[PDB]
């Protein structure tokens, strides 16, 4: 009955009743009410005392929502970031129940009058008041994992000029990150990846493109700057396994330069793996003996042996007896001085390029470490630039075959020379500047290399140049101003007049149509200068 | 109602919590005598409200800025003490009355009343314009109010010196709330742009120059250039400055060579080699007279690519030879070609598409002044070997002189005018730009060098927006040269023929009666073509005293009339 009683006296009631508050039991008058937690003092109760008690309550009403984040967040099915920002900020409400042991005991000696309380709290009402506004900034937007920790690194950038806010937002931050940053110096420094609770920033799948990917919530913004090297680090430790310390600090990178340190590690053992143990680059020279066609006397006698059984139709030929000619092509050959030479298959296309001639092409299977750089999306393209070098290839083998048939009916020896000055001009520059020149580039930009992903960049870079130098990328009527080469030399087989001086007006005006277009361009100019040299041609 | 109960109330009217009660605090008996005190002590309580409002009101809303939390918050920490203080006081209440504690707050009335009118002059300003707003407290003088808020001056201060310590040493501006006065744009001209509002009183708006331009040095020296690494706070400013400019150049230098393109952007695009352009104009004669729609661009790179290997220009850097190439503008062939040398990437934050639409803009001046010098040496080399043939007829001498003299007064128009291209405008306006690059730094002395390079070499030739009258005048003088080019071998071609004829006329011979009806009409279609070159030159010197008029008109012209005039040959 505090309305019959005194007032000096009375106030000395409330401070030790207000004295259990500020611990979470409930009071003889300062009771509580059924749940952001409201309060309920008194009816009867002097206005100056009531308008000053209900300035203190905010500290009670602000750990009666901080002591249930703790008992909450401290459960399984949070990962363990929710975990390790629940015991570090278990500690601070153990601070708070000794700044209420030490008025307990103050109070006793009567020295602990209501006005002398409203100054002690002053620290543990704006504490209070951190903790109360991230347990309500963190169940808001469900937060586990990295996202739980971009929060910390915002909301203590928010406090750049408080200083007794800051220190305190970097000591949650600082001891809810040491969980994360434990799997971290496990993905950096080996490839396992624990993780059980799916938190982290790089989740592992059950060719390589899939298998492990960046997650992007649970990245945890501060690492978004190198966001990618954390990936691109461990990848390449798996890819070496399977076949044969870091602290946080604000203002101060002493974790992101210890990351470099790391994937600059990785990838040097990754990249010189490839280069000494199962050679790369004594592994590129074993397709261009055969793909690029720089093997001679292999060709000149398999096409010599193969011919025959190649001008029959498509499914008219059995492999089985393709191979056994490949590989008495091999051995009879120059050739056989080669350790990989037994990764060469035939495969006949459906499509030509775009029959039994127009359908048969090399396949080069590898296998799995180099499978990386050389795989099935960029060695299809080593077989579309293939075909179009056995293709010119085959014409000008037998357009010289027919040179000797008709030495021992007279105005066809200048039209000969017309095709043959062309296919035999279109050879040397297919050949020795854009292919030769090319590749040689390769050879230097591979001693350079740093990483894997930019040897297969300097691979691709390498296949589209190519490409694009020659005719490959349109430009079909190349490809109808072969049919009147090869077509000629099927009439000059068949041993009149008046067809040879038509196939003169025919092929004579497609090749005008090219050197029209190829000279049309903003090299792709200087094969102008090696089909013409003798200033022919300059209509 | 004792005074000791007055005292038990005033004590919390310090706070804001009301016998007293709520906009003086007045007091409802008692003697006059405690009134008058109670509502003078009480005014202390209604300085505490309005303190308290402000850091409660704009401590709730959360965008307030970085700048007006460490103001916020740091009105805490003067109150703190206030509340130890109304501590002490209530100890000693169980003693002290009215006329004691005039005494004990005399002193925080004070601090009660610079604080409660130091949230109201500074009201809406929120980022860096708070940090200049309580800086206009300070010039006051009073030893005990500037040495307090000289104090909160170094907290409100402290989060402004953030950003700028981050903003010049690591070019990263971060400010979710625009309280920094570097506002950049979602690189050089644009992008970064001084704020006038929020830049601190107590920075001078030329110190705001040099971190707007120590930031934009760091941001652009790792984005484009492709490359990663008071009065002590003036010398940080100044050794950020002689440090990062400097380093600035060395890796626009050494990664880009700047310096080199400079010297081959004259010795090519503005003629300055001399060598190569006299081959590419001998190479380009027999495809430019030709129409131009005939003309396509495909074929005149073999032209440009075999006279760079031809004359001393190959003997230099690939790189900068990669750029040299054509361009066809949009007639005639010798209207409608120019070199380009486009440039693309870090350099091109010096030349900026304006430097290639003024050099292409002088390059045509140029161009011209060369093709009428190699017309006018190509006639007076067919008169040396003119003479060398036709010297048998005397007939034809009196009227073959017009053409000479002619000429040697034509020639020495543009002979004369080729040395003031060269002395007077190259060579004098190029010196005044290597002379301020040597010693210029920071970048921009050289982009205020090099852009001034370009308006005065427009203003020395006759390029200009105002000497347009000057111009169209010299035009008809470089139109008189080709008429004379085309009316000389008319004349030249005429007297061939009647003495290829006059040869054969007598070398199979050796009839006679019908041949000097031929001869002796030859020498009567001679005083017609006197008539030709005597009114050709009266013109052609009509035009030449109707242009010298025109230089006296801005000042640099001057030194061409005396160029012209030597000897006073005209001017009677």
């Amino acid at each position: 009955l505090p309305g019959t009683l005194p007032l000096a006296s009375q106030e000395s009631a409330v401070v030790e009743d207000l004295l259990y508050v500020l611990v979470g039991v409930d009071g003889r008058y300062v009771s509580a009410q059924p749940l952001s937690r409201t309060f309920l003092v008194d009816p009867n109760l002097d206005l100056s005392i009531r308008e000053l008690v209900h300035r203190i309550l905010p500290v009670a009403a602000s750990y009666s929502a901080v002591t249930r984040f703790i008992e909450e967040k401290s459960s399984f099915e949070y990962g363990q970031v929710n975990h390790a920002l629940a015991a570090a900020m278990r500690t601070l409400v153990k601070e708070h129940l000794i700044l209420v042991s030490q008025l307990e005991q103050l109070h006793r000696q009567g020295l602990l009058s209501l006005q002398k309380l409203w100054f002690y709290i002053q620290p543990a009402m704006r504490t209070m008041d951190i903790l109360a506004s991230l347990a309500t900034s963190v169940d808001k937007g469900e937060c586990l994992g990295g996202s739980t920790l971009s929060l910390l690194h915002d909301r203590s950038f928010s406090y750049t000029g408080d200083s007794q806010a800051q220190e305190l937002c970097l000591y949650l931050t600082k001891a809810a990150s040491a969980p994360y940053f434990e799997v971290l110096e496990k993905w950096i420094y080996r490839g396992i990846i624990h993780d059980p609770y799916s938190e982290f920033m790089v989740e592992e799948h059950e060719y390589w493109d899939q298998r492990y990917t960046i997650v992007q919530q649970q990245i945890p913004s501060f690492l978004q700057k190198m966001a990618d090297k954390i990936l691109s680090t461990g990848k390449y430790l798996n890819v070496v396994r399977e076949c044969g310390e870091i602290i946080y600090t604000l203002k101060e990178r002493a974790y992101v330069e210890q990351i470099e340190k790391a994937f600059n590690y990785a990838s040097k053992v990754l990249l010189d793996f490839l280069m000494e143990e199962k050679e790369l680059v004594a592994h590129l020279r074993s397709i261009k003996r055969y793909f690029l066609m720089d093997q001679g006397d292999f060709f000149v006698h398999f096409m010599d042996l193969a011919e025959e059984e190649l001008r029959k139709p498509v499914e008219d030929i059995t492999p089985p007896r393709l191979e056994a000619l490949l590989e008495l092509a091999l051995r009879m050959s120059t050739a056989n001085t080669d350790p990989f030479k037994d990764d060469l298959k035939i495969d006949l296309m459906p499509h030509d390029l775009i029959s039994g001639l127009e359908a048969f092409s090399f396949d080069y299977i590898v296998k799995w470490p180099l499978s990386l750089i050389i795989n099935r999306k960029a060695l299809t393209r080593y077989q579309m630039l293939f075909r179009h070098m056995f293709y010119c290839k085959h014409v000008e083998r037998q357009l010289c075959s027919v040179w000797i048939s008709n030495k021992t009916f007279a105005g066809a020896f200048t039209l000969r020379q017309r095709m043959l000055n062309f296919v035999q001009n279109i050879q040397y520059y297919m050949m020795f500047e854009v292919m030769e020149p090319t590749w040689h580039i390769l050879e230097k930009n591979l001693k350079s290399a740093s990483n894997i992903d930019d040897v297969l960049g300097h691979h691709t870079g390498f296949l589209d140049t190519c490409l694009k130098d020659c005719m490959l990328t349109l430009l079909k009527v190349f490809s109808k101003l072969m049919s009147v080469c090869v077509m000629f030399t099927n009439c000059m087989q068949k041993f009149f007049e008046a067809t040879i001086n038509k196939f003169d007006k025919n092929f004579s005006a497609h090749l005008l149509d090219l050197l029209a277009r190829l000279s049309i361009y903003s090299g792709m100019a200087s094969v102008i200068s090696r089909l013409d040299f003798n200033g022919f041609y300059t209509e | 109602i004792t005074e000791a109960a007055l005292v038990r109330d005033i004590l919390y009217v310090f706070q804001g919590i009301d016998n007293i009660k709520m906009n003086c605090y007045k007091v409802e008996n008692l003697s006059r005598s405690l009134r008058d005190t109670a509502v003078r002590l009480s005014e202390l309580g209604w300085l505490h409200n309005k303190i308290r409002r402000y850091t409660d009101q704009r401590s709730l809303d959360r965008s307030f800025g970085l700048v007006g939390q460490s103001f916020c918050a740091a009105l805490h920490q003067e109150l703190r003490e206030y509340y130890r203080l109304l501590s002490v006081l209530h100890s000693q209440l169980q003693s002290l009355t009215l006329r004691r504690l005039l005494v004990w707050t005399y002193d925080p009335k004070i601090r009660l009343k610079t604080l409660a009118a130091l949230v109201d002059h500074c009201q809406g300003r929120k980022g860096g314009e708070l940090a200049s707003a309580v800086h206009a407290y300070t010039k006051t003088g009073d030893p005990y109010m500037r040495s307090l808020v000289q104090h909160i001056l170094s907290l409100v201060s402290h989060p402004v010196l953030s950003f700028l310590y981050r903003w010049i040493y690591d070019g990263e501006l971060e400010d979710t709330y625009h309280e920094f006065f570097v506002a950049s744009d979602p690189l050089w001209h644009d992008k970064y742009t001084l704020r006038k509002s929020m830049i601190p009183s107590f920075m001078t708006m030329d110190q705001s120059r040099k971190v707007l331009l120590i930031g934009k040095s760091i941001n652009f020296l790792h984005q484009v250039c492709h490359d990663q690494t008071e009065n002590a706070f003036q010398g940080k400013i100044d050794a950020a400055y002689f440090e990062t400019s400097k380093y600035l150049l060395d890796v626009l230098n050494k990664k880009y060579s700047l310096l080199d393109h400079m010297q081959a952007m004259r010795r090519y695009l503005l003629l300055g080699q001399g060598d190569f352009i006299r081959h590419l104009m001998d190479l380009l004669k027999p495809e430019l007279v030709r129409p131009a729609t005939t003309l396509y661009q495909h074929n005149l790179t073999g032209i440009l690519e075999t006279a760079v290997r031809a004359t001393n220009a190959q003997f230099d850097s690939p790189e900068i030879l990669r750029r040299l190439d054509v361009r066809l503008l949009e007639d005639t062939g010798w209207d409608v070609f120019s070199l380009d040398y486009h440039v693309d990437g870090p350099i091109a934050t010096v030349f900026t598409r304006e430097c290639m639409s003024h050099y292409l803009r002088v390059f045509n001046f140029l161009w011209r002044a060369k093709r009428m010098e190699y017309i006018l040496t190509d006639i007076r080399k067919g008169h040396m070997c003119n003479a060398k043939l036709l010297r048998n007829m005397p007939e034809f001498s009196g009227v073959l002189h017009q053409c000479h003299i002619l000429a040697s007064e034509m020639v020495h128009f543009i002979h004369q005018m080729q040395y003031y291209i060269t002395f007077e405008v190259l060579e004098c306006s190029w010196d005044e730009l290597w002379n301020k690059v040597q010693q210029a730094q920071d970048l921009d002395h050289i982009i205020a060098a090099h852009e001034v390079f370009l308006d005065t070499i427009i203003s020395r030739c006759l390029l200009d927006s105002d000497s347009r009258a000057l111009l169209n005048q010299l035009r008809a003088v470089f139109d008189q040269i080709i008429e004379l080019q085309n009316a000389q071998d008319a004349i030249y071609r005429a007297a061939l023929e009647e003495l290829q004829r006059r040869l054969q006329f007598e070398e199979k011979k050796k009839e006679e009666e019908e041949e000097n009806k031929r001869i002796g009409e030859f020498k009567e279609s001679i005083p017609k073509m006197c008539s030709q070159l005597r009114i050709l030159t009266h013109f052609y010197q009509g035009i030449v005293q109707q242009f010298l008029v025109l230089l006296t008109t801005d000042e640099s012209l001057r030194f061409l009339s005396f160029r012209l005039d030597f000897n006073e040959h005209y001017k009677a």
